[PDB]
């Protein structure tokens, strides 16, 4: 009997089968109610719309989004998308297969646990377990030694790990990811003349991110470079003709990585944040740390990020250190594909949380003792 | 009387009932006639103070008693007294020497190679087992055969004929005699069809390895059909688990198959002048890891024959073209070199001749077929996605697609050859005659001794449930009540830790997928879980001048010492889809048709256990009927036969183990005539209600007396 692997994410639900190199199902993770009247009898009027069949309906539903920053906060809704994963995308029976679900480290116990009651009383599942995306980042990665920055649609993380210890002590997590960027552009926008406040048109500028932002390699000199000239300049088309062109956007938008006091926010950059990972670890194992920077998620995809991460590491770590960025093409994917790896091996079939025992320990029995 | 109708086999089938009475009647003494053990010999007559030439004194508890005269040739080894290696080494041999090749063991049909013709197949004369069966005519493979048929006749049910493989010799000579025995009863014929096909099938699966020059590793199934009512049909071959991993790499002192050294041994340049090749085998790296040219076999000859019996088949100029083509890819695909990118990890060619040579060859895009190595697509939802690798995962994708190029090629023209063998109405049953390579215990076993080891431990519990079941229904028959655990499964299952989901096999594969894994890790993780714990599994008594071992299983054929060093390296099997969809668009239509048919885990012993699951399900629904052919010496001198060679093949054959078996029950059945008559001298139970020798060494059934090995030799 084969396993499911079922990535969560904040933004986009990534299912599949253990063993297999990439995940069956991708749809994103929301679920849409009309908002309007309905005057047509008999059209066939569905209660609410999840995954990609609300995407493609967006102009008259309401999207929302069951996992705000890694927590899931409206649990009736991530019923639902887990029920649609289950029967409409992957096409299973949960009864029959372990699934192997998926987390950020530094959240609430009641995830974890309302996570195993509801697999194991309304899916019935033989088995479960909830891994770290950080680990299976790794995993598929393939190496046991690395930092690896994780940064999806809720959360950016920082997991160190060295010879397969991870060192919890200097895990950071920090809570910017695609989301803020996408609300910043939202924002940033109405200083050219294009106002979105629809929760559409919140996807309309995701995708406005996903194609033309970019992360620039020295910031001030590019910004005095697209206020010279008009060379930074793109075009984009909304879904009704009526074209927009930005310009220096395209870089301020995926600023606020580096720089979060743009959105209002007190914390440090996605590099600073990287290096105080590393320098609270053991005096021993940075300079290994220091050539494994392992970078994952959707957020970790804008061109050239991995040269300016490595431009900022190396202006703040000793001028001796090797910086290495790991940037595999496809790690917006490396979770699930760590993840199937994960399940595949003979090794873990002694982890999971079979469902009698939690007829013997309850939902508690997730984070005390797997 | 009854024997003096074979002609001149007669002598080679049964002596005489003079020579047989005078032979009976030798004065040996009990307790003062054994076996006592050897060097060279291995094994000695003797009469511990004794004596054959040279003097001995050993412990007694180590010397075993010689079967009394009455027992000195016989030719059913079930049927003696003392069950023992010796005795049946020494049993064999003595049969050998008054020629008389074949002989029953049990179930099997010991044969040996004579090296000297003998008219036991001249005529119908010696055809005549037509209706004789096993416990009437003489031991002959003709009473296999024939009964093999009488059962297909009488049950209606499918039949094998598992006979042995490893051999070097006599076993194709054996498969051609039972077929041409097939043909004669139920009678461009059907024998020398199969024998036409055959310099193909040689050269493309056969390999000098270190113990032998002409090396099946493969396992083919001659499946020869008969009509509603037993006439002869067409027969299919059907080819089962090949060992694809050898196109690859080569151990020290073996080659891989032949049909690359054929073309390149530049017999004729028309192929080396369009394969775009040299002719010195020491230039591309997939056919020269070990050595490059043999002496007892001529590669020109040995191409002349490949050539014509591929003209012979229906083969057109195109499809031959084809696979010389083909071929000389899988050469260029072996020197083809990428280089870490400038300060990055990904790999990118450096030196694209070889590239251009193999994208030509095999009617491709050259930039294509590099893009598509180096920067594979994947398929993640709906959308497609590139993805990155190193130099050693390019190089595992390029060794793989070596791999499935020639096992495809490989099955095509095995399909080719049943279509030109394929030719009459429709048919009900059939006789297959599965040729596989047996046991090897070499003085360095390694991951494909391992894969060969599993196989004939599946077969060789197979036979021990079949011979459970048989045991079982001549048990019921006799009324012998007399119950006993099942022989085969709970015998050598134990020693089946290798598939079991965290034996040998799931620790290769999650070694395999695991980071950063090596050699130590996987020693590591074998010792963690089976040292101690299964007592199979067992750290090898290494000594300092011989090849260090890391482990040791206790298999049915002995102790077999395995080296580890490699398997993560020869286990990998990744697939590139994106090459391959290169390929199903080729303008080579050979290519095409190999590939014409909501990855990356992939591993040769994964491949082989379904392969062997496969191939142990098509036997199981069948009736299986097995062959022992056996080398008596290596110098072909017919006649005399050495002990350690003879017992080494004894050993991995399988017949000691069934012996070990029979051992157990009530070997010695004698029926109640012969036993009232020659042991009256003072109805049978009264007879044998006088003596003191026991009460349970003995059971009495339906005109039949059970005795345990050893009572029937106090007598
Ligand atoms: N090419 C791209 N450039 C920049 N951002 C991208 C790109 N592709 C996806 N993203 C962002 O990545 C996010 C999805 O990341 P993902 O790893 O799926 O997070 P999660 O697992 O939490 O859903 C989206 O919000 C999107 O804005």
């Amino acid at each position: 009997t084969t396993a499911l692997v079922c990535d969560n994410g904040s933004g986009l639900v990534k299912a599949g089968f253990a063993g297999d190199d990439a995940p069956r199902a991708v749809f994103p993770s929301i679920v849409g109610r009309p908002r309007h009247q309905g005057v047509m009898v008999g059209m066939g009027q569905k209660d609410s719309y999840v995954g990609d069949e609300a995407q493609s309906k967006r102009g008259i539903l309401t999207l929302k989004y069951p996992i705000e920053h890694g927590i899931i906060t409206n649990w009736d809704d991530m019923e639902k998308i887990w029920h649609h994963t289950f029967y409409n995308e992957l096409r299973v029976a949960p009864e029959e297969h372990p699934t192997l679900l998926t987390e950020a480290p530094l959240n609430p116990k009641a995830n974890r646990e309302k996570m195993t009651q509801i697999m194991f009383e309304t899916f019935n599942v033989p088995a479960m377990y909830v891994a770290i995306q950080a680990v299976l980042s790794l995993y598929a990665s393939g190496r046991t030694t690395g930092i690896v920055l994780d940064s999806g649609d809720g959360v950016t993380h920082n997991v160190p790990i060295y010879e397969g210890y991870a060192l919890p002590h200097a895990i950071m997590r920090l809570d910017l990811a695609g989301r803020d960027l996408t609300d910043y552009l939202m924002k940033i926008l109405t200083e050219r003349g294009y106002s979105f406040v629809t929760t559409a048109e919140r996807e309309i500028v995701r995708d406005i991110k996903e194609k033309l932002c970019y992360v620039a390699l020295d910031f001030e000199n590019e910004m005095a470079t697209a206020a010279s000239s008009s060379s930074l300049e793109k075009s984009y088309e909304l879904p009704d003709g009526q074209v927009i062109t930005i310009g220096n956007e395209r870089f301020r938008c995926p600023e606020t990585l580096f720089q979060p006091s743009f959105i209002g926010m007190e914390s440090a950059g996605i590099h600073e944040t990287t290096y105080n990972s590393i320098m609270k670890c053991d005096i021993d194992i940075r300079k290994d740390l220091y050539a494994n920077n392992v970078l994952s998620g959707g957020t970790t995809m804008y061109p050239g990020i991995a040269d300016r991460m490595q431009k900022e590491i190396t202006a703040l770590a000793p001028s001796t250190m090797k910086i290495k960025i790991i940037a595999p093409p496809e790690r917006k994917y490396s979770v699930w594909i760590g993840g199937s790896i994960l399940a595949s091996l003979s090794t873990f079939q002694q982890m999971w949380i079979s469902k009698q025992e939690y007829d013997e320990a309850g939902p508690s029995i997730v984070h005390r003792k797997c | 009387a009854q024997m003096a109708d074979f002609g001149a086999a007669a002598q080679y089938l049964r002596k005489s009932e003079k020579e047989r009475l005078e032979a009976q009647t030798r004065p040996f003494d009990i307790r003062t006639e054994c076996f006592v053990p050897d060097d060279k010999e291995e094994y000695v007559k003797a009469k511990a103070e004794t004596e054959n030439g040279k003097t001995v004194t050993i412990k007694e508890d180590q010397v075993m008693q010689q079967n009394p005269p009455k027992f000195d040739k016989i030719e059913d080894m079930a049927m003696l007294t003392f069950l023992h290696e010796p005795a049946v080494l020494y049993n064999l041999k003595e049969r050998y020497a008054a020629w008389m090749i074949y002989t029953y063991s049990g179930l099997f049909c010991v044969t040996v190679n004579p090296y000297k013709w003998l008219p036991v197949y001249n005529a119908e004369v010696v055809a005549a087992y037509r209706g004789k069966k096993r416990s009437e005519a003489p031991p002959h493979i003709f009473s296999i055969s024939d009964n093999a048929y009488q059962y297909m006749l009488t049950d209606r049910e499918n039949q094998s004929i598992l006979i042995t493989g490893e051999s070097g010799a006599g076993k194709t000579v054996n498969t051609k005699r039972v077929i041409q025995y097939f043909a004669s009863i139920a009678a461009g014929t059907l024998e020398d069809q199969i024998i036409q096909a055959n310099p193909a099938l040689e050269a493309f699966g056969n390999a000098k390895t270190v113990r032998n020059d002409n090396s099946s590793r493969f396992g083919k199934f001659i499946r020869i059909h008969f009509g509603a009512t037993g006439k002869l049909a067409s027969a299919d071959i059907e080819t089962y688990l090949l060992e694809k991993s050898r196109v690859i790499f080569q151990l020290k002192a073996e080659r891989n198959y032949h049909i690359f050294y054929q073309i390149l041994s530049n017999k004729k340049p028309e192929l080396l002048d369009m394969l775009l090749v040299t002719n010195n085998p020491y230039d591309y790296a997939f056919v020269s890891q070990g050595e490059v040219s043999v002496a007892s076999i001529d590669d020109s000859e040995e191409l002349l024959a490949t050539d014509s019996a591929f003209d012979v088949l229906s083969f057109t100029a195109e499809e031959k073209a084809g696979v010389y083509k083909l071929t000389g890819a899988i050469m260029h695909y072996g020197n083809m070199k990428f280089k870490q990118k400038q300060r990055e990890e990904q790999a990118e060619p450096d030196g694209t001749e070889d590239a251009d040579k193999s994208a030509y060859l095999m009617g491709l895009n050259s930039a294509d077929l590099l893009k598509g190595l180096c920067h594979p697509q994947v398929k993640v939802g709906n959308e497609y996605v590139t993805k990155g690798q190193s130099v050693q995962q390019v190089y595992y994708s390029i060794g793989a697609l070596a791999k499935s190029v020639y096992e495809k090629m490989f099955n095509w023209m095995v399909t080719r050859i049943n279509a030109t063998l394929e030719t009459k109405q429709p048919r009900q049953y059939f006789i297959g005659v599965l040729d596989i390579a047996g046991f090897e215990i070499f003085d360095f076993n390694s991951f494909e001794q391992l894969c060969i080891n599993f196989t004939n431990e599946k077969l060789q519990q197979f036979f021990n449930h079949h011979m459970f079941v048989l045991e079982q229904e001549e048990y019921k028959k006799e009324g012998i009540e007399w119950e006993f655990i099942d022989f085969g499964m709970d015998l050598q299952a134990c020693i089946d830790l290798i598939e079991k989901p965290m034996g040998i096999m799931s620790i290769l594969e999650e070694e395999c997928m695991f980071p950063k894994a090596s050699d130590m890790t996987f020693k590591a993780k074998l010792y963690d879980n089976h040292l101690g714990k299964s007592n199979n599994f067992q750290k090898p008594r290494n000594v300092k001048g011989k090849q260090e071992a890391h482990f040791s299983l206790v298999h049915y054929a002995g102790t077999v010492d395995y080296n580890i060093m490699g398997w993560l390296e020869k286990n990998k099997d990744p697939l590139n889809e994106t090459v391959v969809g290169l390929y199903q668009k080729s303008s080579l239509k050979l290519m095409a048709t190999l590939f014409s048919t909501k990855s990356s885990f992939q591993t040769v012993s994964a491949l082989h256990r379904e392969n062997l699951n496969k191939l142990m399900t098509n036997l199981k629904t069948t009736h299986p009927h097995f062959v022992r052919c056996i080398i008596p010496n290596e110098r072909k001198a017919p006649g005399v036969m050495d002990n350690p060679l003879v017992m080494h093949q004894l050993r991995c054959n399988g017949v000691l183990e069934g012996i070990r078996i029979c051992r157990k029950g009530f070997p010695n059945r004698i029926l109640y005539g012969d036993f009232r008559q020659r042991y009256r001298i003072l109805g049978a139970e009264k007879l044998l209600g006088s003596l003191d020798i026991d009460h349970n060494q003995y059971k009495f059934g339906h005109t039949k007396v059970f005795f345990k090995a050893g009572l029937l030799g106090l007598l």
